[PDB]
């Protein structure tokens, strides 16, 4: 009998592919998302700014009527 | 040159409205609405004649 170490029954395949799935989407979608979220933030910032303008005018009314 | 004419302490003693300032701010809008009608006369007296000791009444 012989007791070397051959490949017992053959070994299966071994990959060597450059498998890069390319996660993400196209860049035009990235520009669309960026400009959309940016403009969303601009509109919300505009609304909050003019609300605080209203309250700032009310504080001006306080300092005007409080003075004499 | 010339002497100053500063008025008397017996005319310069009126009881203040000795409230604190935060409540004075908190009641300011209705203080400007109903009252503060004859003090634009006071403020016009001040801006026309720029002499405190002249418009103190």
């Amino acid at each position: 009998v012989k007791q070397d170490m051959p490949p017992v029954g053959g070994y299966g395949p071994i990959d060597y592919k450059r498998n890069l799935p390319r996660r993400g989407l196209s860049g035009y979608s990235m520009f669309a998302v960026g400009i959309g979220a940016l403009l969303f933030g601009y509109w919300s910032m505009m609304r909050w700014n003019r609300e605080r303008r209203r309250l700032q005018i009310e504080d001006f009314e306080a300092r005007i009527a409080l003075m004499p | 040159p010339g002497i100053v004419e500063l008025p008397s302490l017996e005319d310069l003693k009126v009881q203040e409205v000795k409230v604190s300032s935060s409540v004075l701010k908190a009641a300011a809008h209705h203080y400007g609405a109903q009252c503060d009608k004859p003090n634009k006369e006071f403020m016009l007296c001040r801006w026309e004649e720029k002499d405190p000791r002249r418009c103190l009444e």
